[PDB]
């Protein structure tokens, strides 16, 4: 991903999430800060796990 | 029941009801589908 406007907070707001866990950033401070560089992951698998 | 937690993110913890970050004392929760369903649609939130 790059040369993006993401707006951050209409997704851990308006959106149906389990779990939310941000490791070394914190969730109300991502609408300020520039990234220089992001990817991104996606599966699917068992929620014991 | 996890954003009734002392710093949170969500429009129930945004939006609705906040506790202080030094917050003293607990939070208790119990399930009841037995009594608030029907469905019943007065239960309202501030989107």
């Amino acid at each position: 991903i790059s040369n993006c406007v993401a707006d951050y907070s209409v997704l851990y707001n308006s959106a149906s999430f389990s779990t939310f866990k941000c490791y070394g950033v914190s969730p109300t401070k991502l609408n300020d800060l520039c990234f220089t560089n992001v990817y991104a992951d996606s599966f699917v698998i068992r929620g014991d796990e | 029941v996890r954003q009734i937690a002392p710093g949170q993110t969500g429009k129930i913890a945004d939006y609705n009801y906040k506790l202080p970050d030094d917050f003293t004392g607990c939070v208790i929760a119990w399930n009841s589908n037995n009594l608030d369903s029907k469905g019943n649609y007065n239960y309202l939130y501030r989107l």
